[PDB]
DNA sequence: CTCTGAATCTCTTCCGACGCGCCGCGA
RNA sequence: UCCGCGGCGCG
DNA sequence: CGGAAGAGATTCAGAG
């Protein structure tokens, strides 16, 4: 099984799971610790932001790869905004600072 | 192809600093289009930069001075262009 | 995007939430089913949340971007993008307040303890069960008085409207808004300073700090009671269609609907003037509904749906392993990935993996689009897509062009340690199996019985440069857990090499001379000589000279044809002697290691590949195979078993005559069966292992057998002596499920058939082991998660802190066995102090020198017994560790580079072997040496022996070079036959003691006289009519009379004149008290010599639980008590079960008293001078008290010793550094004893870094610094204790930490790893480290 | 037809399977012989006694 | 003989790998 | 294009 | 279920 790109989930905007949905594998937390053990920061950032969850950054990446330029532009993981909205809905005020 | 980079890491010392320097060198080689300083042999910009730093022709300070002189050339072109524009106005 | 620097959290003011909302939702409506459109004012009302579609008005007024950013007139929807649906939040407004369930139900009732109220009262008011009171001076009724209904009516019918009484919601809101903070702060602190009770003091302190937190956050506490409730945006709580046109409603929508419904009902009952009890019932239902919405199941019975399952509330969306934190923020699913069944490929080089063509095409399809358009073969993306889906072979050429240097990552779940993910340069193969190189497969812990593996492709060029430089398997030769290489052959490779190097006494062409290894290869391949034949060969070797040149040497040597063949591949520089023996697995391991140390990385890699090829080829040509005739059964076995059963019959009939107890009969039978089994095993090994064959000259000679299974075991390729023993010898005893051993051992081996009984009893162990591993996996994973969470912050942040402090490393020796040499414990660490040549003042090794292999060899040559090294626990770096304190990185061989995250490496290195762990009277000298006493005081008697009054002395046997050889603890009052410093020999008895009693020793000769004793009160007159001679026994406190209570039975020693002799050195009389239930052999008034004794006294867990308890800072259940003070022990008052011991300082004016229990045996006899940290009574050891008494180095040595002990018992190797780092991470929290002139309050918990910095600056301006003690919190608490509330919320107890941060007004700076991983910026470790330094300078510039 | 690694046998202690292999070589053995005894088309009484 | 503190007992809450694959069902 | 719950199954 | 930890409530011992 292999997935270059395909569908995306509604709430979390992450790629679907499983062969039937033609989804991608899961970079589980153990693998994240494995990357942390190396000094390999850039591939970690790429794994989290652009390949997975940035609703616009992955579009930019697809564009640049098609154009043959291996740039990168990390936005913000949309799941983080989801977490913020749920925490706020809980009645606890949480917000970013130093904009 | 490159079996190992360990000699280049020995040259730069810090492995991560090697990654950063090679990254910026490959960036400028790819988009900037500046030609490799060594024969290419159907290799890729990554291993090309690795060989170049392996030969000692490319290093953080060398990139610094190259960027400085390129900036000076660009600003010289800008100043000569504005002087030519002024001469056109006069 | 927003480039935030930090995250802030606080309570929600109602005006703030109302400012968030773009409208109020007032009806439980969601969407119409005639037309799938939201109802206005409903849970999905488009007028509030925005349009369902981009720039499409609900009315259909506008349809395109020409009106982008305008509102419709027929409806309040806006012409905007659908993304706004994700953003906008609604709000609902309640006719009554409602307590936010978190602040009520959290383990400390924050509102409750704020108001000092019991939780029962708070719930009884908030749940509408009772009234509560607010007072007026005209009434005796005080405020906050709980009020039941009958009391409510009784009070109102006499004092109505004078006082006021309300139900929970309104009363608590009014109370919170009707109280001031500073007045209660000052009253609380004055009560704290005036009161004494530690319970009262701690309650007062926690209240004081809670009030201080509220005032410093400025958050009005009444906000804890909601009055307006947010509405989560529709998209995060989607309503999703189903087959047949149905819709799955998210449970959150149902909870919201229920709350809306109850709010509408309450408002209707209010606005139409309902009776009191009805609206009270409705508002109580509404409060319960809000509780369900936020935290259903947190209190009482949980709400449930039609499926009889509890609905997942908001809190359940963040708690638990399915929670948002663990499932999505970490552990994202990723694009550009594939999975496949793995497969052996032996023709691959080291750094290249075989990747199926179809997966390559799918993964790199975007790159193929790119290059295909770039080379002009395709014009548009549609053309590229249609071309690649037709597989026009030019696409295959492009695909071969793209990947030529493009590394990919291979991952095997679970990724136990960082080797679990590695980088490879692909090679394209038809088929569908991913092909690995076997050598790295050994490191993956993988096998080929069907294990799948996942492949990821890096996108950016910086990423692929990282993959090449860091992750490529050609770099990961050295494991992080230890310095030994991880790339080690096994199975067929080792078997082939072993066969290739084994010689035999007689073979084809023996004794001829070969001019070079090439001719050896020729003679083998031409078939005129067999590999095993011994021959003389001319061989050249090289050595790295003193300058660094490979100086050559050539000579004739005796060897085997196979050995010459193998030598031919060996690179220049290694000595020939390395090969010229039967090569096993360990020999190959050390050969690879010596190659890597002597030469560079790349010759070692090439050597590894050549080894793999040659081993496989010659193993195949060997044709080793296993046959039924190979498992020879030693014919002695029948005789031995008959002997054993004869002895069993003998002991059984001996019991039949009643001559022995049944238990000892069982023991004897077990012993004889074990002896017989061992004899059979020895016979089997002896018969199998060697065999006789004719020599060249025609005579029989013994040689190591070529029996196949023996060859497999002896090589170390696979199997062990246990498995061979089971295959051919009798397999022996087995255990019942209780762990007891069945009397009748399994007699038949595996080759003969096992009977049904033997088989059945054997199955017990099999299912025990399978269940064992099934359970162990979970505990190991959990423990690893913990360790990672505790240690994830730690990163090397500077080169040298400049600490002269360190720890002392000596070889680990227990019971005369050197369990660990000094070389292993000190290799790769930096000297804290200059090492001196033993016996001289000359500096052997300078300070601050990384001790590599040559330095360690030099230390061994000079026989240095102890070194002092820099440790992570002793580093002075703030928020990190210096490179010199950490020392050598195992994976690279030199000093660690700046920017490496060490804590995670250590956590994984500890966790990974955890899968292997198991979970459910005289002293004889062993060898030559000199006897020394570690800490002793001794007295000598008329018998010429020596008796000791130190309760914790140890003999140490010392080498002639001053190095230690053996050490053994000696109990109190043991007798010794030798003086100090005498020479010893193996088997020599040097000391003796009775383990079954405790003696009391008299140092000086004299005449005993009983004192402070009365017969029948303190002591009773034993006459052992059933045993023997007369004796006297101290009556215990239960047996003694009241006259025996204050009178403590004792004996003085007197001179020949009857005058009480003084202690030789103190003003105390030579008085020896008799403890409770003590026994003395001597009567009153007898002579006794110096150094003589008279007293008689009546006298394990699994590895994984032990390590878990160690790292969790578990308090042992029978903690040994040690002297907290230096002074003299002294007795005193007596009470039930507990003795009032007191220590009186020698010079100090402050005695201390302790409730020492009497059931534990005391090691104190009212004369024991004692120092801080000395043992008063033995038992299991509490780490916290050890830290308090003997400091950080003691506790770190203890922890590392215990963990290394259990692991070495299992046989796994882990370097001490990875334990020390965990210890330093445990040790963050300190407590303040005096503030000096600092602002810190006394008794506060403060992170050690903060207090260190504060004291340093405070003394930098000359003021009196604060003083502190350091507290060993368990790793769970230590992980929760951190200031990075985001990491804590990610880890465990999410609701608790969220509530605590909320009330505290905490702020997190996002400085650790986990926080940045959540946020998605570069981590502050490794390559990301540099990115941060510039940033912080900019933040310094900002 | 199929080549298996022997190294697994002693460490897994699947000794029985080796015995199975031997019986297989025996079984087809008889088959082979009887096959040949059929192929030569000899008197059925000889194969009957065999 | 009574009061307070400390100790003990009772009640409540939290935690016991990672990864894929199919089947059913679903107010 | 989808939230799961239950179940077996292989690591 | 079991084990471990924390908080609250109740009981016992020591001191007054
Ligand atoms: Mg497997
Ligand atoms: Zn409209
Ligand atoms: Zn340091």
């Amino acid at each position: 099984h292999a997935r270059s790109t395909g569908s995306y989930s509604l709430v979390t905007q992450q790629p679907l799971g499983g062969k039937a949905q033609f989804g991608g594998q899961r970079f589980g937390e153990m693998e994240v610790w494995a990357l942390e053990a190396y000094g390999a920061a850039y591939t970690l950032q790429e794994m989290l932001t652009v390949k997975s969850d940035d609703v616009n950054g992955r579009t930019k990446m697809y564009k640049n790869i098609v154009d043959g330029n291996h740039q990168m532009e990390p936005g913000m993981p949309e799941s983080f905004n989801v977490l913020l909205k749920e925490i706020r809905s809980l009645g606890i005020n949480i917000e970013l600072e130093d904009e | 192809a490159r079996v190992t980079v360990q000699d280049a890491v020995e040259k730069i010392g810090n492995r991560f600093d090697l990654v950063l320097v090679a990254a910026r060198r490959a960036r400028q080689m790819q988009v900037g289009g500046k030609d490799p300083l060594v024969p290419e042999e159907n290799d890729k910009t990554t291993v090309i930069a690795l060989r170049e730093i392996e030969e000692g022709l490319i290093n953080n300070q060398i990139l610094d001075v190259r960027e400085r002189q390129e900036q000076q050339e660009q600003e010289a072109a800008e100043l000569q262009a504005v002087t030519a524009i002024a001469e056109g106005r006069r | 995007t927003e480039e935030f620097d930090a995250i802030k959290i606080a309570l929600a003011s109602p005006d703030m939430i109302r400012s968030w909302s773009f409208g109020e939702v007032k009806k439980p409506e969601t969407i119409n089913y005639r037309t799938f459109k939201p109802e206005r004012d409903g849970l999905f009302c488009a007028r509030i949340f925005g349009p369902v579609k981009d720039y499409e008005c609900l009315c259909g007024k506008y349809k395109r971007l020409k009106h982008r950013g305008v509102i419709c007139e027929k409806c309040g929807v806006e012409v905007t993008q659908t993304k706004v649906r994700r953003e906008r939040m609604g709000h609902i407004e309640l006719a009554s307040p409602t307590a936010h369930i978190w602040f009520l139900k959290s383990l400390p009732s924050r509102i409750g303890l704020l108001l000092d109220m019991p939780l029962r009262d708070i719930e009884r008011v908030l749940y509408f069960e009772s009234y509560v009171v607010i007072e007026g001076g005209m009434t005796n009724l005080e405020r906050q008085q709980i009020l039941t209904e009958e009391q409510y009516l009784d009070a109102l019918e006499e004092f109505g409207d004078e006082f006021d009484a309300k139900m929970g919601a309104e009363a608590i809101q009014a109370l919170l808004k009707s109280m001031d903070l500073e007045q209660e702060c000052e009253q609380l602190r004055e009560e704290l300073n005036e009161t004494n009770s530690e319970t009262k003091r701690k309650k007062l302190t926690k209240r004081i700090k809670l009030l201080e937190a509220f005032v410093q956050s400025g958050n009005k506490p009444e906000w804890m009671i909601l009055t307006v409730l947010p509405v989560l945006p529709p998209d995060l709580r989607p309503l999703v269609p189903l087959d047949g046109g149905r819709f799955a409603t998210s449970d959150l929508n149902d909870l919201y609907r229920r709350v809306i419904n109850r709010n509408n009902r309450l408002k209707r009952l209010l606005d139409l003037a309902a009776p009191d009890i009805i609206v009270r019932n409705e508002k109580r239902m509404l409060q319960e509904a809000v509780d369900a919405l936020l935290d259903n199941g947190r209190r009482g019975r949980a709400i449930t749906g039609s499926n009889k399952r509890p609905l997942k509330s908001l809190a359940d969306m963040i708690k638990g392993k399915q929670g948002r934190f663990r499932q999505n923020l970490l552990g994202k699913r990723v694009d550009y990935s594939g999975r496949s069944v793995i497969t052996v490929g032996p023709y691959l080089r080291l750094h290249q993996c075989g990747l199926p063509k179809k997966m390559a095409l799918e993964l790199f399809k975007p790159f193929i689009y790119g290059k295909l358009e770039l080379r002009g073969l395709a014009t548009t993306i549609k053309a590229a897509k249609k071309m690649v889906e037709r597989e026009e072979a030019v696409v295959w050429d492009i695909l071969d062009e793209v990947i030529r240097e493009h590394p990919v990552l291979l991952n095997r779940a679970p990724t136990l340690h960082r080797l679990g993910i590695q980088a490879f340069e692909p090679v394209l193969i038809e088929g569908k199996a991913i092909q690995l190189h076997p050598l790295v497969c050994a490191a993956y812990n993988a096998d080929f019985d069907g294990d799948q593996m996942a492949v990821h492709v890096p996108l950016t060029l910086e990423a692929q440069l990282e993959a090449r430089a860091l992750m490529m398997s050609t770099n990961n030769i050295l494991s992080p857990a230890n310095g030994e290489p991880i790339i080690v052959p096994s199975q067929d490779v080792v078997l082939g090499l072993y066969y290739m190097t084994r010689d035999c006494v007689n073979a084809k062409g023996e004794g001829m001379v070969l001019t070079g290894p090439k001719e050896a290869e020729r003679l083998y391949r031409s078939g005129l000589a067999s590999l095993h034949a011994r021959v003389k060969v001319r061989i050249t070797e090289y050595e790295k000279d003193a300058n660094g040149e490979l100086v050559a040497k050539t000579s004739l040597k005796d060897t085997t044809v196979g050995r010459a063949i193998l030598w031919m591949i060996v690179p220049k520089g290694l000595p020939y002697s390395i090969v010229n023996q039967a090569l096993g697995k360990k020999a190959i391991s050390k050969m690879l290691n010596t190659c890597y140390r002597i030469l560079g990385l790349k010759p070692t890699v090439i050597f590894a590949d050549q080894i793999m090829y040659t081993g496989f080829a010659y193993a195949a040509r060997s044709g080793a195979s296993v046959g039924i005739d190979d498992m020879v059964i030693p014919e002695k076995k029948h005789e031995i078993i008959s002997e054993a059963e004869a002895e069993v019959a003998e002991i059984q009939e001996q019991f039949q005559s009643g001559l022995v107890t049944a238990g000892e009969r069982y023991n004897k039978v077990i012993d004889i069966w074990a002896a017989a089994n061992d004899r059979v095993s020895k016979a089997m090994m002896d018969n199998l292992q060697t065999e006789t064959v004719i020599n060249r000259d025609g005579q029989e000679e013994k040689q190591v057998s070529f029996n196949s299974i023996y060859m497999m075991a002896d090589s170390g390729a696979r199997g062990s002596a246990a498995q061979i023993r089971q295959l051919a010898g009798m397999r022996g005893l087995m255990a019942k499920p209780d762990g007891s051993i069945i009397e009748t051992p399994i007699t038949a081996n595996f080759r003969e058939g096992l009977n049904v009984l033997q088989y059945f009893i054997s199955t017990h162990g099999a299912r025990k082991g399978l269940a064992d591993t099934a359970l162990k996996t979970a505990n190991s994973g959990y423990l690893t998660r913990r360790l990672v969470d505790v240690a994830q912050d730690l990163v090397v942040t500077e080169d040298d802190c400049g600490t002269h402090e360190g720890i002392m490393m000596t070889p680990v020796i227990e019971g005369g066995d050197v369990k660990e040499p000094l070389r292993d414990r000190v290799l790769g660490r930096v000297t804290a102090e200059d090492v001196l040549k033993p016996g001289t003042a000359d500096i052997l090794v300078p300070r601050n020198t990384l001790l590599h292999e040559q330095w360690c060899d030099l230390l061994e040559e000079n026989s240095v017994d102890a070194v002092k090294v820099r440790s992570v626990v002793s580093c002075d770096t703030d928020f990190g560790v210096c490179a010199h304190c950490y020392g050598r990185d195992l994976a690279r061989g030199h000093i660690i580079n700046k920017g490496e995250a060490i804590g995670v490496i250590a956590a994984q290195s500890i966790g990974e072997p955890g899968t292997q762990l198991t979970m459910r009277s005289s002293i004889q000298v062993k060898n030559k040496g000199s006897i020394k006493l570690s800490n002793v005081k001794s007295v000598v008697n008329s018998s010429g022996k020596l008796v000791i009054t130190s309760r914790n002395t140890e003999l140490k046997l010392i080498d002639e070079f001053g190095r230690t050889k053996e050490s053994y603890k000696v109990p109190y009052g043991a007798v010794l036959a030798k003086g100090d410093g005498e020479q010893v020999a193996g088997g020599e008895t040097v000391a003796n003691w009775d383990p079954h009693t405790m003696p009391v020793i008299t140092e000086v000769s004299g005449f005993v006289r009983f004192t402070d004793m009365i017969d029948g009160q303190t002591i009773t007159r034993q006459t052992d009519e059933l045993t023997g001679l007369s004796s006297l026994v101290v009556l215990d406190s239960a047996e003694r009379t009241a006259g025996g209570k204050d009178l403590r039975p004792a004996l003085k020693i007197v001179d020949a004149q009857g005058n009480d002799v003084l202690i030789p050195g103190t003003d105390m009389p030579a008085q020896y008290f008799l403890p409770g239930k003590a026994i003395v052999q001597l009567e009153d008034g007898v002579q006794i010599s110096s150094g003589d004794t008279l007293a008689r006294i009546p006298q394990i867990t699994g590895g994984l639980p032990r390590v878990a308890d160690l790292f969790e800072a578990r308090r042992p259940k029978e903690p040994a008590i040690l002297a907290e003070i230096s002074g003299i022990v002294s007795f005193g008052k007596e009470t039930k079960g507990k003795r009032r011991l007191v220590i009186t300082p020698v010079d100090g004016s402050d005695p201390y008293e302790e409730m020492i229990p009497k059931w534990r045996q005391l090691n104190v006899f009212e004369g024991e001078r004692v120092e801080r940290g000395d043992v008063i009574s033995d038992g299991p050891e509490a780490p916290h008290d050890i830290l308090r008494l003997r400091g950080v180095h003691a506790v770190t040595r203890y922890i590392v010793n215990e963990v290394q002990d259990v692991y070495r018992l299992q046989g796994v190797k882990i370097n001490d550094k990875h334990i020390e780092v965990i210890v330093r991470q445990m040790l963050r929290k300190a407590t303040i004893v005096n503030a000096g002139s600092s602002d810190f309050l006394e008794g506060e918990q403060v992170e050690y870094s903060r207090v260190k910095i504060a004291n340093r600056e405070l003394e930098a301006n000359g003021k009196v610094g604060a003083t502190y003690s350091r507290d060993l919190l368990g790793i769970t608490k230590a992980s929760l204790a951190t200031e990075s509330f985001i990491s804590a919320a990610s880890f465990q107890e999410t609701t608790r930490v969220l509530t605590e941060a909320a009330v505290a007004g905490k702020r997190d700076e996002l400085r650790g790893l986990k926080e940045n991983v959540i946020v998605g910026r570069l981590i502050p470790a490794g390559t990301g480290y540099a990115y941060h330094q510039d940033r912080m300078r900019r933040r310094a510039a900002g | 037809d199929i080549v298996l690694n022997p190294l697994g046998v002693p460490s897994r202690m699947n000794i029985g399977q080796i015995l199975e292999t031997h019986l297989g070589m025996a079984a087809k053995g008889i088959g082979d012989k009887i096959n040949a005894m059929l192929k030569q088309q000899q008197e059925v009484a000889k194969l009957r006694e065999f």
